[PDB]
């Protein structure tokens, strides 16, 4: 238990540092008729 | 030379044309082409009205309508003589297009295709806006029932006596004026006679 709970404090603290280089670009969400005349 | 009472001409009704060597007669006010100021010719069968549709110099377009189908090996027959001029718009229906302003037309051309080109003799009113939309408001010669016809008004596109502040149920504000023998109620809602 005290094994899988550093587990969760080390995956979260690498969560930190998988989300923060992905989003170091800027991610910026605002910038027929006829054929022939025959017919 | 070719006498016919059927041709069609100008929101009006029919009227009269005359051949001629020294050029073209139109009777409604008569009228004189001359065969010097013709610059191209686009009879087709392609729109309505089949006929003979000369461009002319003189800041007019000869839109002449009221023309068999066997009138096209008979009229260009007076063309080969003097003229000697072969005669080949848009079909693809599409909402794009390019204005182009001509010297006495607005050209509508769909990638090289070319729809559109209202002469600026019927023009009664233009307005534009702040984001570039221009509208160009007419008036049609309306003169009878019969030979009005359909006509057109407002145009739109994207690129006596007279009263004023006059209350009216049949409902809004809106302004009257009194011509000689009409009456114009013009407003924000729309123009009527």
């Amino acid at each position: 238990e005290q094994i899988r709970k550093e587990n969760q404090k080390k995956l979260h603290e690498k969560l930190e540092k998988n989300g923060l280089l992905r989003f170091s670009a800027a991610d910026a969400n605002g910038p027929e008729s006829y054929v022939r005349d025959s017919q | 030379s070719t006498d016919f009472d059927r041709i069609y001409l100008n929101s009006k009704f029919s009227g009269r044309f005359r051949i001629a060597d020294s050029g073209l007669g139109w009777k409604i006010k008569p009228f004189l082409l001359p065969a010097t100021e013709l610059s191209t010719v686009q009879w087709s069968r392609g729109c309505r009205g089949y006929d003979l549709k000369i461009n002319t110099k003189n800041q007019g377009v000869i839109q002449l309508d009221g023309f068999s189908q066997d009138d096209y090996n008979l009229i260009k027959n007076d063309f080969h003589r003097r003229f000697n001029i072969q005669v080949e718009h848009s079909l693809r229906g599409w909402n794009w297009g390019k204005t182009d302003l001509a010297r006495n037309e607005m050209v509508f051309a769909l990638n090289g295709k070319p729809t559109f080109e209202i002469p600026y003799a019927r023009i009664n009113n233009t307005n534009l806006t702040s984001k570039n939309e221009v509208g160009i408001e007419f008036n049609i010669q309306d003169e009878e029932y019969q030979p009005a016809g359909d006509e057109l008004v407002e145009m739109r596109f994207y690129i006596i006596v007279s009263f004023q502040d006059v209350f009216f149920t049949t409902r809004g504000r809106y302004d009257i004026d009194i011509y000689k023998n009409s009456i114009r109620l013009r407003g924000k809602t729309y123009e009527y006679k």
